[PDB]
């Protein structure tokens, strides 16, 4: 008896399959009201010259390097 | 619909649906009430499940593979296998749906006086889909396999649903065929047009509800026929 079952308390993140156009409306919504679809996030991570739509933080590369070497990660910040 | 799709999470919807269907199956073996049977046999259909769980493949697959263990009688019921097969049609898993429809056919074969018109309709829909995905001689073979089945299918409400796919066939896969296959589906669409104008539809209330859109479909078929005749060479007109 083996059975994979379902995962109930966790959701599986899945990447993008389509290119969504970004307007000034989505930029304004994200920067002011904090509303952003995950397709926007998946789009601004393919191209690293895409500096007019998100601030790229070098903490992400450090965290990726740390997670590839079988380490856990704990992030803390202010409001 | 917004509450179901956005407040009630899908990981609650599938589990609660399994719980309520097991409960409804358990209590019905004493009361034998017809409304409970209708509710149970309606909770199975993929239209309702796709209305409850919008485009969730994993949840639908888990639900359909668990429900056949919830009740031990669906494996002997062809209709469950038809619902399973039609569950995976928009998910382009064509060979597995073919196996499911074959199992449904085998289950229907051992039942006396059991009509297979719905199963034949789904098989013809699978034929049309795999003919859309294919080109050339294989597309013609699948198209003929769809045509004979839709010919033995009587003129009912579900038959007119498959008419729209011939328009896409003429729009996309038409130039890939040779002249013989062109004449083949040319007389096929002429026969379909002739069957569409039969007075059996006019006396039906289901056609009476939607007269405008069936008339528009008939006009579209006539325009397709006219375009076929216009694109014909001058030596065959």
């Amino acid at each position: 008896d083996k059975e994979v079952g379902l995962i109930n308390s966790l959701e599986l993140y899945t990447p993008g399959e389509e290119h969504d156009e970004i307007r000034d409306n989505d930029i304004a919504n994200f920067m002011i009201f904090g509303k952003v679809s995950d397709r926007y996030i998946d789009e601004v991570t393919l191209n690293d010259n895409m500096h007019d739509k998100i601030i790229l933080r070098e903490e992400v590369s450090k965290i990726i390097e740390h997670i590839e070497t079988d380490n856990d990660i704990l992030i803390a910040s202010d409001l | 619909r917004f509450l179901i799709a956005n407040i009630f999470e899908h990981k609650y919807v599938v589990n609660q649906l399994l719980k309520v269907i097991e409960h409804l199956y358990v209590i019905n073996k004493d009361a034998k009430d017809h409304r409970l049977q209708t509710l149970i046999t309606s909770l199975l259909r993929f239209s309702i499940i796709e209305k409850l769980l919008p485009q969730r493949r994993v949840e639908i697959n888990y639900f359909y593979e668990k429900v056949k263990h919830i009740i031990p009688n669906l494996i002997n019921d062809p209709h469950f296998w038809v619902q399973y097969a039609m569950s995976m049609i928009p998910f382009k898993d064509y060979p597995s749906a073919d196996r499911y429809l074959a199992t449904a056919y085998s289950l229907a074969a051992r039942k006396d006086n059991y009509h297979t018109k719905n199963i034949d309709t789904q098989r013809a829909r699978l034929h049309l889909l795999v003919s859309l995905t294919k080109t050339g001689n294989e597309a013609y073979l699948e198209f003929e396999a769809g045509d004979n089945l839709i010919r033995i299918i009587p003129n009912d409400i579900y038959k007119y649903r498959q008419v729209l796919r011939y328009r896409d066939i003429y729009e996309k896969v038409y130039p890939t065929f040779n002249a013989k296959q062109k004449v083949f589906y040319e007389h096929a669409i002429k026969r379909i047009i002739k069957e569409s104008e039969s007075p059996e539809l006019v006396e039906d209330l289901t056609y009476k509800i939607g007269v405008n859109w069936l008339d528009k479909l008939r006009g579209n078929l006539k325009l397709i026929v006219e375009n076929i005749q216009e694109n014909r060479p001058k030596g065959k007109k």
